[PDB]
């Protein structure tokens, strides 16, 4: 697709660094998260549809990705309906 | 066997 | 029959104590499960609920709120040591990390007379 | 002003609120390009996204304090890219 | 032809009631909450699970779940729930 | 005299398949025999979530499957996953 | 007869497996080919450890895998890293390794 | 009792080096105490729950192997 | 007389310590130590030959992970030299705090 990896801009990494107590960003900062949050992203959503094409479902449910980040240890509140 | 993955094999 | 009387009331718990063996038994989690079990694993989420829902309630009310949030939540989970080592791994929806105070700027730097 | 202003303020505030930091939809498009990769025409809830979402935030406002942690240790106030690297190489997701 | 779900939205918001009168909870929250009550509630299953398979026993007993709960919960909070738990089977066993 | 039930002899069938000129010591077998042990618990409870994730009351082959995808690091899983497809192949037709 | 182990081709104990599957509570009905697929899937990871391991040892002028050389061979390979990350391997070690900046020169 | 000093300077630097360390602090010796003191406590905690639940009074090495499982220390070599 | 510089017995010692996989920390000492946490539980437990010897090698096991984290960090400041603020900033990021 057109590269929606960029959509991701540099505000929002910047916001997302103040509210962890971040006081100062570099430059090169922001492609280090982008490729972060890529990877992180890609673990996610290979659990979710591992759990989905599993069950022979068209559609990525919410309690996919709950079980996926449970999986990771990052276990979410606030979708378990 | 003794045959896995490229990297293995 | 004798007027029924469920396993909740009995023990003294709000929780299902009902549900929770139910969810039990066939839940795989074993074989046979103890007709105890289940009443101790719901006064223990009983008397966790009741702790979190304290805390939350003091934070709304120290953020100045009637109905509780995620804000609230987070806010509680984080502050008590033994909750924050609890759910250290988890993460909630709609909530936030611990804040900082702005007050430092004031003391240090402001917008001076220049074209003020 | 300079480095030492407006980033306190932002941090404040920012800490302050917690709406989703990231825009939804350029975040949706990330997750459709990224599932794209495992299954052709792939539907997503929306409440699937917001998870994703949420849990991407926690982890990056996570790995940031971290990243601020290691830039403090280096008597440096800016978080630097080996910052981050080190942050993850001992949160052991590249070792 | 209905497609009912359950939650403990019912026990929570009860006891949030019974230990703060004035103070309401919203709908996100009672989700959050009742996702902690199934997160603690599957934590507690699986310890006393596996510790009874580890001594051969094909039953989760009270005991089993004395000791998850031993186990799961950490320093001055355990203690607390084993009481109550103690408190609730002998209020329990007594025909109360 | 607790009879119990390693794995002492697969695991030196396989070692003896992969390097039959190879022996192994007393530590290296237990090592391998708590291996497949911890593998087998982590694959079974994987499979045992997933059921109760379809609210299916079986583990089938494509539990274990689908449980093998989500723990082994893509190549090693697509081995794994072929494997244990062949074998299913070939115990259905004999 | 012919045993399932056989059966399917492969080496380790597929009627084992089924007992264990069916016995520790995981499920209340254990597949046909689950311990089928279960079993094969554990030969084909010990077969990748022995043989990384023997490979290892043998390397070292050694006939017979002792835990360091499995040690060895888990850490090297990314995959088996990955899968043993938490796992800790008695009398395993660590991997010979010096940082850059410690070393002279 | 307060053997905790049991643990010496020369079995940290061996510890250390083991870790590719080449040079140690001074005050690293009382904190690498501390921590492993700390792990102890929390792994013989483990431990000892596993073995009073079993109605036995010998903590046997498979219940240290299942309080490390709990921490994720998953030793091999001992059983499991 | 022939000493070395300071530099190069740390590196022998490393060479010699990261290849040999033995228990480095004293047998009897850590029994010892053991049996005193534990005397904190449960009075009068026993522990079998094999628990502590399960126990030594889990600890030194983390503790090497530990000062291989440590080294990092000790590195990340410039520092050859590692002290308690790199300890700390390891376990920190682990997430032990």
């Amino acid at each position: 697709l057109r590269d929606n990896i960029q959509g991701i801009t540099k505000p929002a990494i910047r916001r997302l660094a103040r509210r962890g107590g971040v006081k100062r960003i570099s430059g090169l900062i922001y492609e280090e998260t982008r490729g972060v949050l890529k990877v992180f992203l890609e673990n996610v959503i290979r659990d979710a549809v591992t759990y989905t094409e599993h069950a022979k479902r068209k559609t990525v449910t919410a309690m996919d990705v709950v079980y996926a980040l449970k999986r990771q240890g990052r276990t979410l509140y606030g979708f378990g309906g | 066997r003794k045959s896995m993955r490229q990297s293995t094999a | 029959r004798a007027k029924a009387k469920s396993r909740s009331s009995r023990a003294g718990l709000q929780f299902p104590v009902g549900r929770v063996h139910r969810l039990l038994r066939k839940g795989n989690y074993a074989e046979r499960v103890g007709a105890g079990a289940p009443v101790y694993l719901a006064a223990v989420l009983e008397y966790l609920t009741a702790e979190i829902l304290e805390l939350a309630g003091n934070a709304a009310r120290d953020n100045k709120k009637t109905r509780i949030i995620p804000r609230h939540l987070q806010l509680a989970i984080r502050n008590d040591e033994e909750l924050n080592k609890l759910l250290g791994r988890v993460t909630i929806a709609q909530g936030g990390v611990l804040p900082n105070i702005q007050a430092v700027l004031l003391p240090k730097k402001t917008e001076s007379h220049h074209k003020a | 002003y300079r480095p030492g202003t407006v980033a306190l303020r932002e941090i404040r505030r920012y800490q302050k609120s917690t709406e989703l930091l990231i825009r939804k939809l350029p975040f949706q498009r990330l997750v459709r390009e990224i599932a794209q990769d495992f299954k052709t025409d792939l539907r997503f809830q929306s409440s699937a996204v917001m998870a994703l979402q949420e849990a991407c935030e926690a982890y990056l406002v996570g790995l940031f304090e971290d990243t601020n942690l290691c830039a403090i240790h280096a008597k440096r106030v800016t978080i630097m890219p080996k910052d981050i690297q080190l942050a993850r190489r001992i949160r052991g997701e590249r070792a | 032809k209905r497609s009912r779900k359950e939650s403990y939205s019912v026990y929570v918001y009860k006891v949030l009631k019974q230990v703060h009168p004035d103070t309401g909870i919203s709908s996100k929250a009672m989700g959050i909450m009742n996702s902690f009550v199934n997160d603690i509630f599957e934590r507690i299953a699986g310890e006393a699970s596996r510790l009874a398979h580890y001594n051969k026993r094909s039953t989760i007993t009270s005991r089993e779940i004395q000791t998850a709960v031993r186990l799961l919960l950490p320093g001055e909070l355990a203690k607390h729930a084993v009481s109550e738990g103690t408190k609730a089977v002998t209020k329990y066993t007594s025909s109360k």
